[PDB]
C-alpha cells in the first residue's frame, strides 16, 4: 500500500481530515512554487527516468512524505485566512 | 495550462430544472446565509 | 450539484489550514510589525 498510511491516520483526529490536509498542502506545494517544501536535502522524493522527481511529478506524494515527518502544522484555525496567502507569496519564489 | 482544475460552477441539470420548474407557476429561488438571494444563473436572468 | 454534506465535505474538516514552521515565524513577524512607532 502507501507509506505509513497508518502512521498518518494516527496523526489525525478524523480520517477525512487527513485527506483534506494532504490535498490542501499539495495545492500550495504547486501554486506558490513547488520548492515550498520542508524536507528536500538528503533523502527526499524520487522517480527513475533520471532521478528527476526532485522537481514536479506528484504533488501530494510529497505532501504525505512531509506530513509523515513532524514539521507541518494542521489546525482548525491556525493562521488567519487571508494573511496566509500574502506571507507565502512574499517568501516563496519560482512562480 | 497545467492549471489545477477550477472549482465547479452550477450544473446545467440544475438550471434546466429551475427554469423547467419556472415554466410552471412555482418560483424556485436559491438563498444566502441569511435568507437572501444568491445567483445560479450567473448574469443572464437580470433584465435587459 | 453542490458538495456533499457527508464525507470530506464535513463541517468538521471543510476548514483546516496547513503550515511550515517557516511560514509560522513569518506570520508572527507580521504581528510584531503591528507595534506602532
Ligand atoms: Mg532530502
Ligand atoms: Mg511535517
Ligand atoms: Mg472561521
Ligand atoms: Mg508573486
Ligand atoms: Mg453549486
Ligand atoms: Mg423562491
Ligand atoms: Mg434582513
Ligand atoms: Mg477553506
Amino acid at each position: 500500500a502507501e507509506p505509513g498510511i497508518d502512521k498518518l491516520f494516527g496523526m489525525v483526529d478524523s480520517k477525512y481530515r487527513l485527506t483534506v490536509v494532504v490535498a490542501k498542502r499539495a495545492q500550495q506545494l504547486l501554486r506558490h512554487g513547488f520548492k515550498n517544501t520542508v524536507l528536500e536535502p538528503e533523502e527526499r522524493p524520487k522517480m527513475q527516468t533520471l532521478e528527476g522527481l526532485f522537481d514536479d511529478p506528484n504533488a501530494e506524494t510529497w505532501a504525505m512524505k512531509e506530513l509523515l515527518t513532524g514539521r507541518l502544522v494542521f489546525g482548525e484555525n491556525l493562521v488567519p485566512e487571508d494573511r496566509l496567502q500574502k506571507e507565502m507569496e512574499r517568501i516563496y519564489p519560482g512562480e | 495550462k497545467g492549471e489545477d482544475v477550477p472549482e465547479p460552477s452550477v450544473p446545467e441539470s440544475f438550471r434546466v430544472l429551475v427554469k423547467e420548474l419556472q415554466a410552471l407557476a412555482l418560483d424556485v429561488q436559491t438563498l444566502d446565509e441569511k435568507d437572501n438571494p444568491v445567483d445560479i444563473f450567473e448574469g443572464l436572468a437580470s433584465k435587459r | 450539484g453542490r458538495l456533499i454534506p457527508a464525507g470530506t465535505g464535513s463541517d468538521f474538516v471543510r476548514f483546516t489550514q496547513v503550515v511550515d514552521q517557516k511560514t509560522l515565524k513569518a506570520i508572527e513577524e507580521a504581528r510584531k510589525e503591528a507595534v506602532e512607532a
